[PDB]
DNA sequence: ACACACTCTCCAATTCTCTAA
């Protein structure tokens, strides 16, 4: 520790706020990119500049003060690109041995510290005006390799995640990523972005931005994005006010009933009752030693613990949470977020998709394509402006594109077991992406105008004639599992299964007959393939949390199971216990007037239940299990 | 079969100084 | 020495199980028409208490878990063929 | 003689893999 802790003090000294190099303090550096050449894996040099502080004491004082001295510039600025690049990166993945895991733990310990450095203006205003100097070149190599590295600076201060654990600040304070991107527009950095995804000749720094501007906006979703303006502050007082209000009513509500349920007498009141004619497990009646109230909703299971689960058992969980960012930042991304999609969207995306297309070996990231035009089309049809805004992505191409990488991320999630957990990942962002194309174009047909109309036919007559699309839904519902996705993935699937559906729906209504890829179409023939009971297990499950889903959820999930057994007579494939315990709950409950819908069928397929068990006693037995298709259709024969 | 089939088949500039 | 109780293919299709199953309901009755709430609560009361002679140790929605696992056995269908008609 | 804290072992439950119904 103390050998590097003594030689790197050679770069310099601070006299109040005037910053005094040495005079071989070229020479000084070049020595600490000789210590970092000969570094050990583990990243001790690294971990010992971090210690001894020394971008933070003299770098930014020497390229705030001092920069111009162009190739001491230069060494700096490379110096501590090679400094910040994420552990990630530099490790190869997140380590498996311990020792290693606390080197990474403590590497990106000092990365955050960096970045909290690096929140002051004056960096950024620094490398926004040697950038614009670059760009008035229309150059050598070394000022294309600044030029890089600059943006490969700003992306690696970027990059690396902020500890929402460490920061646990409330909506509308700003986070370290924040203040950060507050500090961009504050050095006007965001508008040499804006030049270089709109210039044309710019292409090789334009997949650049498009990094960049994803890295940005991770925390705002386009929609409640788009929904801000200036009245927001009365807004959210207003409306914080009644939600403590109701968080208060709610907790007063459950107190009382918990407080009627017990009794009124103290602990150790006692008593003893015999319940007459209800035998134990043993040979004779039950002795019930508790209180006399308590037999009003009894179930003998209310002393028991829960079954305690092996460690490999346990499902998938979410590892993130819901935020919003302060007002001041949410403008300001609203105004940049604009100018991007009126400005820079079709020509970036045409240059990153020739990139994409041409330059295989370099192994770019298509997951950030994919990520952009779902993020902006978004916006787009949340602002509702014209289709000609986002006009490069309106085509067949990408259909099929995004296809064939969701089908390469499914097969490779199955067969490539050791990675599987990252391409379910990849998988679950191509589906969201997807998912919007959808909804693009069954927004277009609600336009006025005839002629993105017949262009929106073309779009899903090619959809709906190719098997693809109306067999990727059943793939994926039939390799669903509580390991390898999270529930996320099971409600994207099924919400953009309903909308598919209702555009298949509407879509065949237009001839007496729909021909696909070669046989003579039939709805109700596609829709018996959902009537696997898989499906129906994934659906129960994604109904338990009824009351935590969203009502497009709710309302999407209960319209196509009403259809499913209604339709096709399939209804004693519902015929469940586990899910008549949840009917129980849902019934018991005294929010169910908010659950009008599911209440209703709930009460109605109990109705056909205890209509059958009134004739066929064997119903009782068949509760307990399962069905195939052809059991469903024998139980009503008897 | 033909004829749905065959109809629905048928159917298929600013400069940096600008900004900065 | 360790003599772990637990609920198999063997257990479940003993007397205390489907037999059992078979005839408990027998005795009881239903409203039925507006009523289905509370032949609801009727039926999975006596589940739970019969859930509870089979095996127990568990909780009943534990329990729910185990039947649904095990019913897939062909030792429960062996028994299924007679509980179903007749012996 | 009768309670905590700690260390350690062997039995068999859970999953991978190959096979038949």
């Amino acid at each position: 520790n103390c050998e590097l802790l003594a030689t790197c003090s050679a770069l310099g000294y601070l006299e109040g706020d005037t910053y005094h190099k040495e005079p071989d303090c070229l020479e000084s550096v070049k020595d600490l990119i000789r210590y970092l050449r000969h570094e050990d894996e583990t990243r001790d040099v690294r971990q010992q500049l971090g210690a001894a502080q020394i971008l933070q004491s003299d770098l930014l004082p020497i390229l705030t003060q001092h920069h111009q001295d162009k190739p001491l510039f230069d060494a700096v600025i490379r110096l501590m690109v090679n400094l910040t690049q994420p552990a990630l990166l530099c490790f190869g993945n997140l380590p498996k041995e311990p020792s290693f895991r606390h080197h990474f733990l403590q590497v990106l310990t000092y990365l955050q510290a960096y970045k909290e450095a690096f929140a002051s203006e004056k960096a950024f205003g620094v490398l926004s005006e040697t950038l614009y100097e670059l760009l008035q070149l229309g150059r050598q190599e070394e000022d294309n390799l600044l030029i890089e590295r600059i943006l490969l600076l700003v992306r690696n201060i970027l990059h690396v995640p902020a500890d929402l654990d460490q920061e646990k600040k409330i909506d509308d304070d700003a986070s370290a990523h924040d203040q950060l991107l507050w500090a961009i527009h504050l050095s006007g950095l965001d508008d040499l972005l804006l030049f270089l995804a709109s210039s044309s000749a710019e292409e090789q720094w334009s997949l650049h931005v498009l990094e960049i501007v994803s890295l940005m906006f991770r925390d705002q979703n386009p929609e409640q994005l788009a929904g801000v303006g200036q009245g927001r502050l009365a807004q959210e007082r207003s409306a914080d006010f009644a939600e403590l209000e109701v968080l208060r009513q709610r907790e007063m509500a459950e107190k009382k009933t918990r407080a009627l349920q017990r009794g009124n007498r103290h602990s150790r009141f006692g008593g003893s009752y015999i319940v007459q004619g209800l035998k134990s497990i043993g040979e004779r009646d039950l002795i019930f030693h508790k209180g006399l109230h308590n037999l009003r909703n009894y179930s003998s299971d209310l002393g028991k613990q829960p079954k305690k689960v092996p460690k490999r058992r346990q499902a998938a969980r979410e590892l993130s949470i819901q935020r919003r960012s302060a007002l001041n930042v949410r403008l300001f991304l609203r105004d940049f977020c604009s100018e991007f999609l009126e400005n820079c969207y079709n020509r970036l995306m045409g240059s990153v998709k020739d990139h994409l297309l041409r330059e295989k070996a370099q192994q770019h990231d298509e997951t950030y394509y994919m990520w952009a035009l779902a993020f902006f089309m978004a916006f787009n049809r949340a602002a509702s402006f014209r289709p000609g805004l986002v006009s490069e992505t309106l085509s067949v191409r990408t259909f099929h594109f995004i296809e064939q990488n969701l089908t390469n991320y499914y097969e490779m999630m199955l067969t490539d077991r050791k990675e599987a957990a990252s391409w379910a990942r990849r998988m679950h962002l191509a589906l969201k992406a997807y998912q919007e194309l959808l909804a693009t174009v069954n927004e277009m047909d609600i336009s006025p105008d005839e002629a993105v109309r017949e262009s929106s036919r073309i779009i899903k007559n090619n959809i709906f004639y190719v098997m693809e699309y109306r067999e990727l839904f059943l793939a994926l519902f039939r390799k669903f599992d509580e390991r390898c996705q999270p529930r996320s993935f099971l409600r994207d699937l099924v919400e953009t299964t309903h909308l598919f559906l209702k555009m298949l729906e509407r879509f065949c209504r237009s001839r007496g007959n729909l021909v696909v890829q070669e046989k003579e179409f039939n709805f109700l023939d596609y829709l018996k393939r959902f009537a696997c009971s898989t499906v129906v297990r994934a659906y129960v499950l994604l109904l338990r949390s009824y009351q935590q889903n969203s009502a497009h959820t709710n309302h999407c999930i209960v319209k196509m199971l009403h259809r499913l057994a209604h339709d096709l007579k399939m209804e004693a494939l519902l015929f469940q216990l586990s899910v008549f315990c949840l009917f129980n709950r849902l019934l018991s409950d005294p929010a169910a007037g908010a659950y009008k819908e599911l209440v209703t069928f709930a009460k109605y397929i109990l109705g056909k239940f205890f209509a059958l068990a009134a004739v066929n006693q064997k119903a009782f037995v068949e509760l307990l299990f399962w069905k195939n298709t052809a059991v469903v259709r024998e139980m009503t024969e008897g | 079969k033909q004829l749905h089939s065959e109809t629905q088949r048928l159917i298929r500039n600013k400069t940096i100084h600008d900004f900065f | 020495k360790r003599n772990i109780p637990k609920l198999d293919a063997q257990r479940l299709i003993s007397e205390r199980g489907l037999p059992a199953l078979r005839h408990v309901f027998d005795k009881a009755k239903f409203k039925g028409k507006g009523h289905e709430a509370e032949d609801l609560k009727m039926l999975i009361r006596h589940m739970e208490h019969w859930a509870h002679r089979l095996f127990p140790k568990l909780q009943f929605e534990d329990f729910i878990d185990r039947v649904e696992y095990l019913g897939s056995k062909k030792e429960v269908q062996t028994c299924l063929k007679r509980i179903r008609l007749d012996l």
